[PDB]
């Protein structure tokens, strides 16, 4: 069955009133699982049958439906409720899952704070070069990030990751790696590492001394 | 309690053979309705076969003759014998008991596959030591970089577990050489920094590579 | 045209999608839990 999950970002804030839509292609009746998947942690069965909810769940998550459209609901939106929500049939032998709804959850912005950590001596002397910035506790998970190599500007040597939004602060961390060699950081001593946030503030400025 | 430790693969050559194993709580496998799903990095799940309470097996379009299922009374211990194996296999793999229609599941934790080519090289671990420059009157972060390690998973411990409070373990990105990386910070008050002894754990279980390193401020 | 010792009709009701598996050779709830059609037959299985 062609399983069909309208919503893919939907962000509410605390406390609200969402709605999940699972679609198929034929009749499945109401033999239609609802499972919820944390981050990491193995997904579990919340409303099966599409109208049964299981017991021990706290008491917020409803769906009903029959035949072809389905729908999802959440009562109360705890903070302790960020997951990937998927839906299954379990009737028909080519058994399809659906695309999953990644939900989050929205809040006011944060002043970040910004650290940076030099390479080692060892790694230096090993021919290679790790310089790191660190962001934390930011809003949100799309930022402006650049680099400046010899006041021009730089793309294609720099990588970042995003850690997932926690469950009882709802903050962000960022981290950016850069890599050269022996030859080309013997050779260059100036780095710095800028970021400016959606909080009106003075831009981040980050020097340091070799020395120290 | 229905826990299973469905531990079992870690990886292979193309074209190789490898033997998943599933385990079982409260209920005997043989006796239940039990399946197989496969959960592709950043895809939905998908799934490969399924086993019946009488011994009928049923498998997935893409699996059909390179994948088995067997059950195994003895040790409950649901057995999936992978077979013809290939370079887009690699994925997350759950074992699963479904009780038909009155509604309960055990989804275990599940266990990795990543089959490839290339081969295995164990961790380079790097201190970060604070910088000077941290704040006097606020609280400083520090934290240990684990570079160039191969493959999933690793773990980060800091303490022997002792200290949950403020890990932020980013997650794996791939570099340009195959290889993959990762950074851990914690944030902690200034005054056990002289006080508080701290170590950071990388652990590569495909390896067993045991690597404790040691960090101070400097 | 031919003559034989008995007919034998055998009559149960099944939902739609399950009337594949009252046959010969299938496999699933119908025919491993409830019935099950010898793997040799002559004979004309019917639905309405």
């Amino acid at each position: 069955i062609r399983m069909t999950q309208s919503p893919a970002s939907l962000s509410a804030s605390i406390g609200d009133r969402v709605t999940i839509t699972c679609q198929a292609s034929q009749d499945i009746n109401k033999y239609l699982n609802w499972y919820q998947q944390k981050p990491g942690k193995a997904p579990r069965l919340l409303i099966y049958d599409a109208s049964n909810l299981e017991t021990g769940v706290p008491s917020r998550f409803s769906g009903s439906g029959s035949g072809t459209d389905f729908t999802f609901t959440i009562s109360s939106l705890q903070p302790e409720d960020i997951a990937t929500y998927y839906c299954q049939q379990y009737d028909n032998l080519p058994i399809t899952f659906g695309q999953g709804t990644r939900l989050e959850i929205k809040r006011t912005v944060a002043a970040p704070s910004v650290f940076i950590f030099p390479p080692s001596d060892e790694q230096l002397k090993s021919g290679t070069a790790s310089v790191v910035c660190l962001l934390n506790n930011f809003y949100p998970r799309e930022a402006k990030v650049q680099w400046k190599v010899d006041n021009a500007l730089q793309s294609g040597n720099s990588q970042e990751s995003v850690t997932e939004q926690d469950s009882k602060d709802s903050t962000y961390s960022l981290s950016s790696t850069l890599t050269l060699s022996k030859a080309d950081y013997e050779k260059h001593k100036v780095y710095a590492c800028e970021v400016t946030h959606q909080g009106l503030s003075s831009p981040v400025t980050k020097s340091f001394n070799r020395g120290e | 309690e229905v826990q299973l430790v469905e531990s079992g693969g870690d990886l292979v050559q193309p074209g190789g053979s490898l033997r998943l194993s599933c385990a079982a709580s409260g209920f005997i496998v043989s006796r239940n309705y039990m399946s197989w799903v496969r959960q592709a990095p950043g895809k939905g799940l998908e799934w490969v076969s399924s086993i019946y309470s009488g011994g009928s097996t049923f498998y997935a379009g893409s699996v059909k003759g390179r994948f088995t299922i067997s059950r195994d009374n003895s040790k409950n211990t649901l057995y999936l014998q992978m077979n013809s194996l290939r370079a887009e296999d690699t994925a997350i793999y759950y074992c699963a008991r479904d009780i038909p229609r009155h509604g309960g599941d055990s989804w275990g934790q599940g266990t990795l596959v990543t089959v490839s080519s290339a081969s295995t090289k164990g961790p380079s671990v790097f201190p970060l030591a604070p910088s000077s420059k941290s704040t006097s009157g606020g609280t400083a972060a520090l934290g240990c970089l684990v570079k160039d390690y191969f493959p999933e998973p690793v773990t980060v411990s800091w303490n022997s577990g002792a200290l949950t409070s403020g890990v932020h373990t980013f997650p794996a990105v791939l570099q340009s050489s195959g290889l993959y990386s990762l950074s851990s910070v914690v944030t902690v008050p200034s005054s056990s920094l002289g006080t508080q002894t701290y170590i950071c754990n990388v652990n590569h279980k495909p390896s067993n590579t045991k690597v404790d390193k040691k960090v101070e401020p400097k | 045209d031919l003559c034989f010792t008995n007919v034998y009709a055998d009559s149960f009701v099944i939902r739609g999608n399950e009337v594949s598996q009252i046959a010969p050779g299938q496999t699933g709830n119908i025919a491993d839990y409830n019935y099950k059609l010898p793997d040799d037959f002559t004979g004309c299985v019917i639905a309405w």
